[PDB]
DNA sequence: GCATCCGTGAGTCGAGGGTAATAAGCAGGGATTCGCCCGGGTGTCAACTCTTTTTTT
DNA sequence: AAAAAAAGAGTTGACACCCGGGCGAATCCCTGCTATAATGGGAGCTGTCACGGATGC
């Protein structure tokens, strides 16, 4: 629940290891990306993975 | 205070025409200074034998006397290849020069 | 806030590296740089959008390429789009409301779906 | 793209037929001479070794 | 793509045209190089129009 | 096949770290003009 | 990251007489050159 | 016509990964910057009227 | 064989709100002024040649 794996878990390449996410600041997005939000309704986050 | 259409005006003009920014917000009545600033940031638009007139080239320039009194001249001899005088040249420059460095 | 005040940035010609090769400016990553995988997915996104907009009708279609600006550079508001068209300001809702509820059946919607996820 | 990052067994026919007579270039690191870069026709196998 | 001027209060004599090894001011007007290097240090003083 | 590029040069990076690029050295593009090969080198360094 | 110090090999701190086998010279002859090479200081010579 | 002194060169691909030191003080006046708040243009909804394609008679 | 209405349009008021532009206030940057006597500086090669050229009498 903190966000790290636990130990003696199986891992493979490419998996997450330590789950952090920064603040991202603002951005413009193309207009098609923002009409396929309105139409699927999912909230853009401010976060960045 | 206040901010009426008169009290930019006012403003605009005594800060053209010329005045301390400080007591601007006095004369205007109860304007602070913080805001005359900010309304100003905000809207924009912010014995010898020479005087010291016959002083010629190669002539001596040591002064005699105070330059504050009645009478102040110069020298004023045979004084060339220096501003003084020989008779002053080594009493004015630091006697017996021995300095030395590396280099 | 006193700390952290990054003083004397590292020089870029410094050699990372215990000969003079390998300088520092070697390991740096460009992050204003788009790949080519990025920009490829962006036109296969716009030619999708014109295909999945062919089954509404024209009045549909033309008020939300007008709101949204999908072919045009300058995007219009709810009233700018309602002082060229009949609808002044209330109809317009109902008509995008409408057109998004066309777009939201997984049949008209099934190959515009793998782009959010 | 998220089909090939899975790695599903599906994907496994389509490299086989792209890889049919696509000819890859290959090189050693002191190219001396011009028959340093020949190329082939390469044929997938088992490994991490050309 | 775009470029910035710096202002020169006094001129500046080019590096690349001084310092070569054969030197290009000094081939005018029959120079030595060991005479101009004098001037640009401000070491010495050159007389023109006598 | 696709990684991150360089800062001022915008070229693909080099070593294994992170996504490296196969360095197309100079002895190398003079192999390719000794052939009469002269689209593989001229994509190989322009387009890639 | 545990760092050892391996150990520096250089000229010993002393007087040396070296002389050229017969190059940098017009004609063959040697110069019999003659150095005082101190630990930390300006060095000596004494070429012919 | 020779003797002495100052520039260029040094293969090529690969590994390896981050760095580091000095340190006056306070008084005057302006330009800058962060909090609150009224506000007018943008959205999101109750709720009153023509048209018409049938579905019922 | 006839004949009117849930939607479909079309609006009409009724909030909910969301950054923008001012009003403040709180606080940064600049600049100058300090009165015993301060009076020329610290690395750096020097364990490659060889060529090819630039100055001098
Ligand atoms: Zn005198």
């Amino acid at each position: 629940e903190a966000g790290i794996v636990a130990i003696g878990a199986e891992v493979q390449p490419g998996d997450i290891l330590v789950g952090k996410v920064t603040p991202k600041g603002e951005s413009p997005m193309t207009p098609e990306e923002k009409l396929l939000r309105a139409i699927f309704g999912e909230k853009a986050s401010d976060v960045r993975d | 205070m206040s901010w009426t259409d008169e009290r930019v005006s006012t403003l605009k003009k005594l800060w053209l025409d010329g005045l301390s920014a400080s007591q601007i917000a006095k004369q205007l009545g109860g304007v602070t200074r913080n805001a005359v600033i900010g309304k100003v940031h905000r809207l924009g638009l912010s014995p010898g034998s020479a005087t010291v007139l016959t002083l010629g080239a190669h002539m001596c320039k040591w002064p005699i006397g105070d330059p504050s009194s009645e009478g102040f001249t110069f020298c004023g001899r045979r004084s060339s290849e220096g501003p003084y005088c020989v008779e002053h040249a080594r009493v004015a420059y630091q006697p017996q020069q021995t300095k030395k460095k590396s280099g | 806030k006193v700390l952290k005040i990054a003083k004397e940035p590292i020089s870029l010609e410094t050699p990372i590296g215990d000969e003079e090769d390998s300088h520092l400016g070697d390991f740096i990553e460009d992050k204003n740089a788009i790949l080519p995988i990025d920009a490829a997915i962006q036109s296969n996104l716009r030619e999708t959008t014109t295909r999945v907009l062919a089954s509404l009708t024209p009045r549909e279609e033309r008020v939300l390429r007008m709101r949204f600006g999908i072919g045009m550079n300058t995007d219009h508001t709810l009233e700018e789009v309602g002082q060229q068209f009949s609808v002044t300001r209330e109809r317009i809702r109902q008509i995008e409301a409408k057109a998004l509820r066309k777009l939201k059946h997984p049949s008209r919607s099934r190959k515009l779906r793998s782009f959010l996820d | 793209k998220r089909m090939v990052e899975r790695e599903q067994p599906q994907v496994w026919d389509i490299l086989e037929e792209v890889i049919r007579e696509h000819p890859v270039l290959l090189n050693r690191a002191p190219t001396l001479h011009r028959l340093g870069i020949q190329a082939f026709e390469p044929k997938l196998i088992e490994g991490k070794a050309i | 793509e775009r470029m910035g001027h710096i202002e020169l209060a006094s001129p500046v004599a080019h590096i690349w045209f001084l310092k070569s090894l054969p030197s290009r001011i000094a081939m005018m007007l029959d120079m030595p190089l060991k005479d101009i290097e004098r001037v640009l240090y401000f070491e010495y003083y050159i007389v023109t129009e006598p | 096949s696709i990684g991150p590029y360089s800062l001022v040069t915008q070229q693909p990076l080099g070593g294994k770290a992170q996504f490296g690029g196969q360095r197309f050295g100079e002895m190398e593009v003079w192999a390719l003009e000794a052939y009469g090969a002269a689209y593989t080198l001229q994509e190989m360094l322009t387009v890639k | 990251t545990e760092r050892v110090i391996v150990s520096q090999m250089h000229r010993s701190p002393g007087v040396f007489f070296d002389h050229d086998k017969g190059k940098t010279h017009a004609s063959g002859k040697l110069l019999f050159a003659a150095r005082v090479i101190p630990y930390r200081g300006s060095w000596l010579d004494f070429e012919f």
